[PDB]
């Protein structure tokens, strides 16, 4: 859903690291693979470092980063992870510039 | 030299977004504690980098009065933090 400020669409692991390079703790983006669109990941800045998390899909189709917290839509998953880290190194707050 | 303006920016039923104004001088890091006001229960401790002026707190219990305290560490050579700044918040 490229309408969201945090959804960057087809961007690479390496480009994500450049896009986050001047961010702070909690700067993040969600990205798609540029070869296989459908593999989506979260890249998240924390203390100078960028962490990458594959967004997994469950049997019933729900999206999750942690088994215990699964959502119908990607916006719901991001919104949840803005209030509880729940598996991530920190909470999601500041979209990387596009 | 103390941090100021500690507040709850926003709250869900179980988590809080807090902020404060940093002292003008270098802060090495912050220690933030939270636990029940007057509660004879374990106060939780966590840390925040000296360049941050916000944090989140999660896994809170509904209907509890929490005391939230920020200690700024202003020195690398001795580990005595500043005077605590405190607020109360009822979930």
């Amino acid at each position: 859903l490229e309408k969201h400020s945090w959804y960057h669409g087809p961007v690479s692991r390496n480009a994500a690291e450049y896009l986050l390079s001047s961010g702070i703790n909690g700067s993040f983006l969600v990205r798609e693979s540029e070869s296989s669109p459908g593999q989506r990941s979260i890249s998240l800045r924390y203390e100078g470092r960028v962490y990458h998390y594959r967004i997994n899909t469950a049997s019933d189709g729900k999206l999750y980063v942690s088994s215990e917290s699964r959502f119908n839509t990607l916006a719901e998953l991001v919104h949840h992870h803005s209030t509880v880290a729940d598996g991530l190194i920190t909470t999601l707050h500041y979209p990387a510039p596009k | 030299d103390v941090p100021t303006k500690l507040e709850v920016v926003a709250a869900t039923p179980t988590s809080l977004l807090i902020s404060w104004d940093a002292p003008a001088v270098t802060v090495v890091h912050y220690v933030i504690t939270y636990g029940e006001t007057g509660g004879n229960s374990p106060v939780q401790e966590f840390t925040v980098p000296g360049s941050k002026s916000t944090a989140t707190i999660s896994g809170l219990s509904p209907g509890v009065d929490y005391t939230i305290t920020v200690y700024a560490l202003l020195s690398s050579s001795h580990w005595v933090y500043e005077s605590p700044i405190s607020i109360n918040y009822r979930t």
